[PDB]
């Protein structure tokens, strides 16, 4: 699961830029000319105020970066493998709500004395 | 009254658990994981306190063991 989480951070955890070229029905493109857009969109050479002028048929299309809850996952991991081990939540830097405190936390660090 | 049970005890030559239920046991409890940490917390609970043994009259019961005085919590 950890290297899972890992993976799925490098594919969907951050925005990738799509250039589409060509209108829809229009003119085809082919690998070469898109080799030549490749050159002028290069996120390498791309700075953060860089400005793009084009023409109606070049669209600047965002894959986001999709939502998925790995903070939960790792919590569900952790939990897992913690009271397998028998090692209070705690120990794996994971809190948990309403066990912190009182005659809850007094029982689990009994348990674990 | 009487020096037997008069009252029955509803079980005696079967149709109460087989070797192979009692193996499914060991099963669940050498599995590891969470089932596993439960009921080991459980047993732990109950009797990972530790005991003392008490007699009562203990100090009356003062007697040479083996060449020693001894109580019998002592011994």
């Amino acid at each position: 699961n950890e290297a899972a989480i890992n993976q799925a951070i490098e594919l969907h955890g951050f925005p990738q830029r799509h250039v589409k070229v060509g209108k829809e029905d229009g003119a085809p493109v082919r690998d070469n000319d898109l080799r030549r857009v490749r050159t002028i969109f290069d996120p390498r050479t791309t700075d953060a105020n860089t400005a793009y002028f084009t023409g109606q048929d070049v669209d600047v299309e965002t894959l986001e970066a999709h939502n998925f809850d790995y903070s939960a996952i790792h919590e569900m991991d952790m939990r897992n493998l913690t009271t397998a081990l028998g090692l209070p939540l705690e120990a794996g830097n994971v809190g948990a709500d309403g066990l912190g405190s009182g005659k809850p936390a007094e029982l689990r660090f009994a348990l674990l004395k | 009254a009487s020096s037997t049970p008069q009252t029955n005890v509803d079980s005696m030559g079967g149709g109460d658990l087989t070797f192979e239920d009692l193996r499914d046991i060991k099963d669940v409890r050498d599995s590891g994981g969470q089932v596993a940490q439960l009921m080991d917390y459980k047993a732990l609970l109950n009797f990972g306190e530790g005991c003392e043994i008490h007699v009562e009259g203990d100090d009356e019961t003062k007697q040479l063991v083996d060449g020693e005085p001894m109580t019998l919590s002592e011994w």
